[PDB]
C-alpha cells in the first residue's frame, strides 16, 4: 500500500480482525503497522490555494 | 476459503432467539479449499 502522509497517534479503538481504514472517497486513512501492531493514523500532508 | 465468524453474548431468555441487534466479529479464516454442500452438527451425550 503506496501513498503520502504524515503517521500520527490515533485513539480510534480498532478490532483485532480490523487492520486499515478508509474513507468516503476510499483512500486509506489509518494502517496497522507490521511488526509491532500499532495503529497509526494516516493524515494527508498540508495544502491548500494560493 | 471457509469464513468463520463469531459472537458470544450473555442471555437470559428461556426458550427463543432473543430479539436484537449484535454484529458478528469474523473469527476465522481457514484455507480448506474444499467442497461442503453438507454439514453435521457434533453434540456430547451424558452418561450416568
Ligand atoms: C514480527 O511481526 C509479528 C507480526 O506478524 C510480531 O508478532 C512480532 O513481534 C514481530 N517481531 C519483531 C522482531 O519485530
Ligand atoms: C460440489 O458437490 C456438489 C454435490 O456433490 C456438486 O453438484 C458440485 O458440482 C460440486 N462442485 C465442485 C466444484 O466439484
Amino acid at each position: 500500500l503506496t501513498g503520502t502522509g504524515v503517521l500520527t497517534e490515533s485513539n480510534k479503538k480498532f478490532l483485532p480482525f480490523q487492520q486499515f481504514g478508509r474513507d468516503i472517497a476510499d483512500t486509506t486513512d489509518a494502517v496497522r503497522d507490521p511488526q509491532t501492531l500499532e495503529i497509526l493514523d494516516i493524515t494527508p500532508c498540508s495544502f491548500g490555494g494560493v | 476459503y471457509f469464513k468463520i465468524y463469531s459472537k458470544h453474548t450473555p442471555i437470559n431468555l428461556v426458550r427463543d432467539l432473543p430479539q436484537g441487534f449484535s454484529a458478528l466479529e469474523p473469527l476465522v479464516d481457514l484455507p480448506i479449499g474444499i467442497n461442503i454442500t453438507r454439514f453435521q452438527t457434533l453434540l456430547a451425550l451424558h452418561r450416568s
